[PDB]
């Protein structure tokens, strides 16, 4: 959830990945709550160029 | 235009419109950073706009 | 009856082709009071992967 | 965590609270002086920031 504060924050001019359908980069980070849907990007940083 | 969307839909930016958006707003940055609006306009107004 | 009120639930989640002719996955599922309509997915798993 | 001292304590900087909040604040340095940050905020103002 922290992460994602700052990734939904500026969300126009850097653009990740979110792992899975049915929610956005754009998504409300309080919904960033499951073990499943934590970005691809996060869990290795190596995936964001 | 794609067919409806399956899941939750938050706002996107590669729609084409978006796009169209934005390459209108960063060509017009250009303007005003241009040459021409660098000489009459102050400097500390063009940041504003 | 049963089987198919989890398949209107989950249209967009995890979308499968219903293959009776006429009747999609959106088919409300208090109508397929038919043994012709019996989904073939539904009369053999191994059509859902 | 390490084990309860019985000399006069001084606050110190070398803890993992103390690491930790002076990486948060150097990271959003780095965030208040990046480049789609400098173009819209004055630069008198990120000063301050």
């Amino acid at each position: 959830k922290v992460f994602m504060a700052l990734a939904n924050l500026l969300a126009q001019p850097e653009p990740i990945a979110i792992g899975v359908p049915g929610m956005h980069q754009t998504t409300p980070a309080s919904q960033f709550s499951h073990p499943g849907v934590w970005p691809p990007g996060f869990l290795n940083p190596q995936l964001i160029n | 235009n794609q067919p409806l969307p399956r899941l939750t839909v938050a706002p996107t930016y590669d729609s084409a419109m978006s796009n169209w958006i934005s390459t209108t707003i960063a060509f017009f940055i250009r303007v005003v950073n241009s040459v021409n609006m660098t000489a009459t306009v102050n400097d500390l107004t063009r940041r504003t706009m």
